[PDB]
RNA sequence: GAGGACCGAACCGACUAAUGUUGAAAAAUUAGCGGAUGACUUGUGGCUGGGGGUGAAAGGCCAAUCAAACCGGGAGAUAG
RNA sequence: CAGGUGGUCAGGUAGAGAAUACCAAGGCGCUUGAGAGAACUCGGGUGAAGGAACUAGGCAAAAUGGUGCCGUAACUUCGG
RNA sequence: UUCCUUGUCGGGUAAGUUCCGACCUGCACGAAUGGCGUAAUGAUGGCCAGGCUGUCUCCACCCGAGACUCAGUGAAAUUG
RNA sequence: GAUGUCGGCUCAUCACAUCCUGGGGCUGAAGUAGGUCCCAAGGGUAUGGCUGUUCGCCAUUUAAAGUGGUACGCGAGCUGGGUUUAGAACGUCGUGAGACAGUUCGGUCCCUAUCUGCCGUGGGCGCUGGAGAACUGAGGGGGGCUGCUCCUAGUACGAGAGGACCGGAGUGGACGCAUCACUGGUGUUCGGGUUGUCAUGCCAAUGGCACUGCCCGGUAGCUAAAUGCGGAAGAGAUAAGUGCUGAAAGCAUCUAAGCACGAAACUUGCCCCGAGAUGAGUUCUCCCUGACCCUUUAAGGGUCCUGAAGGAACGUUGAAGACGACGACGUUGAUAGGCCGGGUGUGUAAGCGCAGCGAUGCGUUGAGCUAACCGGUACUAAUGAACCGUGAGGCUUAACCU
């Protein structure tokens, strides 16, 4: 199966540039 | 939010202490058909106090 | 009831049409002025040779309010419109020489009997 | 000075000859009968326990029964007590009437508010409500923070949340005496006291000035 | 709050009550005696005792007021010929709730609702 | 209630007389000018009427130097010394709210004549 | 009676907000929104194949996969 | 499984209409119910006085809305 | 496109780091990787006004679907 | 093998290096108004224009618009303007792919709470026979802000200008608690107007649907913008400070012995919770006054008879309520519905008659209808029972009667 959306979503993955 | 470790099994009969069912301690007898039923309803026989309500 | 961003008629002479309160004297945090109650505003109308020119800071008196007064008794008076007169901004006296319209005596004070003597009509 | 035990009738107003209207609180005081006297030797404490109203025989246990039949009055709605001042003196049996506030000028009214049920924040302890628009996420009127970060790490004991408003003694203090009318037993105090049309109030001279 | 409000909103709105009580008021003056749930029974009640009052004057104007409650002309002809008549002498409780079994498909408390002289 | 509608039925006026909406109604009141007590007039047509007993009230709305004023009367009020009527108005409504838009021939109120 | 003309349903699309986010749905619903005789839209069949196609060009799309598809093999690639 | 799927048929009253409202022929009430009438969430209705003071931003809501006739400025590529 | 910079002056506002007009000291514009204008057009960017409003001052009440209780069926992430 | 970033919103809590209010010393302190230092944390401590802003500048207020800590408090509480992925363009750098704490337009924010914590609300058992009430108060919580005007008094002070301390009265702002008599909002359960269409055979009269079809009024309840009330006075011990008497040190000295003043801070006084206060308290009232057997002979077990005071359950329900709980009532009865009378709201029903060609008007008629309101009324439903709860309540010591 797909991974969950948030994890995949880059707002909320790459938190910390 | 879900739980950090799994709950014993004496943590969960402790929470079903309260889930216990209470019977009924009043079943009441009809006075003209000696039938039990319960109170302020009619018997299976189509009783209530005393006379014959529903022609059933 | 009076606040800011309220738009007010002018009911004496000095020139001004209409007016927009910009601050309610008398107290921090306070919401309201009623009839009788001193207001800070700003003239966004006026005509063409009066006393006073459009974007003047002045201030001025409420002397009708749709929302009303009340009396002793639990009577109510409301008008249609909110009105204002202009006073001057030290010595708080009426610029205008003529009141248009009725007031009300909550206005009968030792500071507004100037306006009072004016007015066409006490309610 | 010790109070009386009476019961909201309801509101009205009092017009006056100079055309003022005073909203008024219409409070029934029928007779007061003292069913107990403490002192010092048996209960450690001076104090006067009162009775009020009627009740039905059939409704009376025998317990509170036998409490009346030892004082000699007929069964009340319930049991209230007075803390005596020194020099106030009374017996068992003795009838008190609202012209006891025949010179009194201003009462404390105590009775049970009204029972609001379960509250929020925004109604219990009158919260601001967030936007109603500019994006929100069905937060429009919860409470929003509760606390800090890690240090401390917990919420503070008498924090503001949200649960059972109403129904509880509140007491209203300094009201004015209009009018006490003895042969209907009545007592008009000037604004609003707390609890429902027919509840119980226990009005006391003002301790305050 | 809730405070000294009368009604049952029952989990439904406000016109599917209105047309829900029509049709058991219809058919408890047909059969004079129904089976319902507790609740509905208890709000049958000042739906279908009103229009026995209604019937107890005939007239044109009476008529055409318990047509305009219960859109049916052989529950309106039966109001003011037999049911009228019956209780002329009878002030109010024309009906009597008889609680009986739960039911069986969602345990829903049941009661039956009869005319009283039936 | 007994005891309440009795403390009200003492203080109620017994001479109030009859007016319904559409009324054009003179109303005088007491009025102080600091020491000294006159009467003022107030002449309008009543809007709405309240009917609760000791609590009944009236609003009447005129035009005065060119501005809209309503008041609000109690009507048991000893600050009401009088009332009466001055000419009967022709409305199906109880509540004449939709003159407070209207000004002028436009607010003009049949007579009732019977 | 012309028009990549105008207003506007079917039909084609996807600008805003709210909901949903272990969904009714691995991209939708509701309320609004754009084009609507044209560089339009649609059915059936056919052709172009992976360093290749196709692209009114966004590294877009090529079977829910794309800065080099998928399947099998070299293969137990190599891994300080 | 609230999604997707080409063609044909096309009743009445109002209406310009295949829009929309109510209906006919016809077909359905969506495979958990019964109560209660708390906070809070969702979808809506109304609101005293004020009227953008809200906010990054009039976001969202509110408002306008039809036919006939009168009348209509700068600018212009003379069509708007 | 301008770092210094919210440049300076004027307009609009009670008050304007944004907007409009101008000045020229163009860090670091400029002529078909086009320059300067431009009617009409745009679910395009910025600003202002009228109307309108629960956006707000400051929330109140009401109508439904959940939440709560009862009967039936009956998950999930996580977990030394 | 992840501890989400700036600012805003919401909700806060602590420190004191005190912004206001309170108490003082010195002043180059006449008065008014200041300057500076000391004590003091009880309460209070802005709204807007610009900008993503924090900040800042400006406008206008205020008694004042405090300084800091809390992951530069707070995204399993909200936002997503800024910064910080992928599109595109400008200036600049690079031959170029591209790059720039340079700028510009656009750009998916999940979680149903197991534990701790907190806000509410119940069940069990205990408190030593059982039960029903009324209390005491160990302890805990809430609250504590302040302006202006007038009198004292144009007095004290001052050349004049100006202009008080102390004390008293009135009236406001912000905040809180209660309430619905008034003024209002709501009022899809009450009355009416009206558009389109369908139906009840048709006319007339009604009903369904169209957001409650669209609207106009409005009862009860809830409620604020409505209107009542509150912050205190007083007492105790003090801070900084001021003293009296007084030696050490023949003087002087508020201190060493002794004695007195002194603030919104502390303890009380005001309001609310409160005996699980296991240290489980007090007072009043009510109820129970039977036999036998056995073992391991003791706070022992069992059988027969008995079933109290009271409670629970069930039913009719409530200004009480998510469910429990709490309150009222159950025929010896007004608990709920109905019914009768009234009130209130709407605004002159239907039918019939008259006038008019007709739409329509007038009379009967302030008519008809009227929810949750008020006062009454056993018509309907609240049943005779049954169930739980027992049968005199341990030991030791002391004081009393025997
Ligand atoms: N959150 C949305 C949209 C979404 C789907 N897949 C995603 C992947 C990444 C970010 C968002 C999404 C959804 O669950 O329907
Ligand atoms: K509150
Ligand atoms: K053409
Ligand atoms: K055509
Ligand atoms: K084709
Ligand atoms: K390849
Ligand atoms: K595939
Ligand atoms: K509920
Ligand atoms: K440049
Ligand atoms: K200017
Ligand atoms: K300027
Ligand atoms: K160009
Ligand atoms: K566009
Ligand atoms: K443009
Ligand atoms: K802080
Ligand atoms: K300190
Ligand atoms: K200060
Ligand atoms: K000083
Ligand atoms: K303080
Ligand atoms: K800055
Ligand atoms: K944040
Ligand atoms: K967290
Ligand atoms: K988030
Ligand atoms: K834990
Ligand atoms: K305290
Ligand atoms: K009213
Ligand atoms: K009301
Ligand atoms: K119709
Ligand atoms: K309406
Ligand atoms: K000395
Ligand atoms: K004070
Ligand atoms: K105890
Ligand atoms: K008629
Ligand atoms: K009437
Ligand atoms: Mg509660
Ligand atoms: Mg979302
Ligand atoms: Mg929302
Ligand atoms: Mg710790
Ligand atoms: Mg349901
Ligand atoms: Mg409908
Ligand atoms: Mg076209
Ligand atoms: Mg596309
Ligand atoms: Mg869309
Ligand atoms: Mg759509
Ligand atoms: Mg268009
Ligand atoms: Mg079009
Ligand atoms: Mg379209
Ligand atoms: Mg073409
Ligand atoms: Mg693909
Ligand atoms: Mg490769
Ligand atoms: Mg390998
Ligand atoms: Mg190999
Ligand atoms: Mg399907
Ligand atoms: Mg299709
Ligand atoms: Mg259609
Ligand atoms: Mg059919
Ligand atoms: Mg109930
Ligand atoms: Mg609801
Ligand atoms: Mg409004
Ligand atoms: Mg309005
Ligand atoms: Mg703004
Ligand atoms: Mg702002
Ligand atoms: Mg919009
Ligand atoms: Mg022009
Ligand atoms: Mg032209
Ligand atoms: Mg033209
Ligand atoms: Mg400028
Ligand atoms: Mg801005
Ligand atoms: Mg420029
Ligand atoms: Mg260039
Ligand atoms: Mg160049
Ligand atoms: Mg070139
Ligand atoms: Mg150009
Ligand atoms: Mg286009
Ligand atoms: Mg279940
Ligand atoms: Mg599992
Ligand atoms: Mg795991
Ligand atoms: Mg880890
Ligand atoms: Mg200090
Ligand atoms: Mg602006
Ligand atoms: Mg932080
Ligand atoms: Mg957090
Ligand atoms: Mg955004
Ligand atoms: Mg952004
Ligand atoms: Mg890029
Ligand atoms: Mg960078
Ligand atoms: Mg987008
Ligand atoms: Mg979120
Ligand atoms: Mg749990
Ligand atoms: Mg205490
Ligand atoms: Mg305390
Ligand atoms: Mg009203
Ligand atoms: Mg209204
Ligand atoms: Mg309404
Ligand atoms: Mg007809
Ligand atoms: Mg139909
Ligand atoms: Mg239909
Ligand atoms: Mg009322
Ligand atoms: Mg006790
Ligand atoms: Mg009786």
């Amino acid at each position: 199966v797909t991974s969950k959306w948030f994890n995949i979503d880059n707002k909320i993955v790459d938190h910390f540039p | 939010a879900v739980q950090q470790n799994k709950p014993t099994r004496s943590k969960r009969g402790m929470r079903r202490s309260h889930d216990a069912l209470t019977a009924v301690t009043s079943l009441s007898v009809d006075k003209t058909s000696g039938e039990k039923h319960l109170r302020h309803h009619i018997t299976a026989d189509g009783y209530y106090r005393g006379r014959k309500v529903i022609a059933k | 009831m009076i606040q800011e961003q309220t738009m007010l008629n002018v009911a004496d002479n000095s020139g001004a049409r209409r007016v927009m309160c910009i601050k309610v004297l008398g107290g921090s945090h306070r919401r309201y002025a009623g009839v009788g109650d001193i207001i800070k505003i700003t003239i966004k109308e006026a005509i063409p040779r009066g006393k006073v020119k459009k974007g003047d800071v002045l201030k001025a008196v409420v002397v009708r309010t749709k929302k009303g007064v009340r009396r002793p008794d639990g009577s109510v008076i409301r008008f249609d419109g909110n009105a204002c007169v202009l006073l001057n901004n030290n010595s708080e006296q009426p610029i205008g020489t003529r009141i248009f319209g009725p007031v009300t005596r909550e206005l009968r004070s030792e500071k507004f009997m100037k306006i009072i003597s004016l007015a066409p009509e006490v309610l | 000075m010790i109070g009386l035990v009476g019961k909201k009738v309801g509101m009205t107003r009092i017009f006056t000859e100079d055309g003022v209207s005073i909203p008024v609180t219409v409070i029934e005081v029928e007779a007061n009968r003292v069913t107990q006297v403490k002192d010092l030797a048996n209960d450690g404490y001076r104090a006067i326990q009162v009775t009020t109203g009627a009740k039905k025989a059939n409704r009376v246990t025998k317990p509170e029964a036998g409490h009346f039949a030892k004082a000699g009055v007929e069964a009340g709605r319930g049991l209230w007590e007075f803390r005596l001042a020194e020099g106030e003196e009374f017996t068992v049996g003795q009838s008190i009437s609202v012209e006891l506030f025949a010179d009194v000028k201003k009462v404390d009214v105590t009775g049970t508010s009204k029972g609001k049920g379960f509250a929020g924040t925004v109604k219990r302890w009158n919260f601001r409500t967030q936007d109603a628009t500019h994006g929100n996420s069905l937060s429009h009127r919860v409470p929003g923070s509760i606390g800090q970060n890690q240090t401390p790490g917990k919420v503070f004991k008498g924090k503001k949340m949200a649960g059972q408003m109403g129904n509880e003694r509140v007491t209203v203090q300094s009201l004015d005496v209009v009018r006490v009318d003895a042969e209907r037993n009545l007592l008009l105090v000037k604004g609003a006291v707390p609890g429902a049309t027919g509840s119980d109030l226990i009005v006391k001279p003002a301790v305050k000035a | 709050m809730r405070h000294r409000k009368s009604g049952r909103q029952l989990n439904r709105n406000s016109s599917h009550r209105q047309a829900m009580f029509r049709n058991m008021a219809g058919s408890l003056v047909r059969h004079e005696i129904i089976k319902t749930t507790l609740p509905k029974a208890k709000e049958l009640r000042r739906v279908v005792e009103p229009l026995i009052t209604l019937a107890k004057t005939d007239s044109v104007a009476n008529r055409r007021l318990a047509f305009a409650r219960t859109r049916d002309n052989e529950i309106v002809a039966k109001l003011f010929n037999e049911l009228g008549p019956r209780f002329a002498s009878r002030a109010g409780g024309y009906t009597r709730i008889l609680k009986c079994g739960f039911r069986a498909g969602d345990n829903a408390p049941m009661a039956y609702i009869e005319l009283v002289d039936r | 209630s007994n005891i309440i509608k009795q403390l009200e039925q003492e203080q109620m006026k017994q001479d109030v007389p009859s007016f319904r909406p559409g009324d054009t109604v003179e109303v005088k009141v007491w009025v102080v000018e600091g020491s000294k007590k006159r009467l003022q007039a107030f002449e309008g047509v009543v809007i709405a009427i309240r009917n609760r007993g000791l609590h009944s009230a009236f609003t009447v709305r005129k035009i005065s130097n060119g501005e809209g004023v309503e008041r609000v009367f109690q009507t048991h009020s000893p600050v009401v010394d009088s009332i009466s009527v001055k000419r009967r108005g022709a409305v199906r409504k109880a509540k004449l709210y939709y003159l407070r838009e209207r000004t002028g021939k436009a607010a003009r109120i049949k007579e009732r004549l019977n």
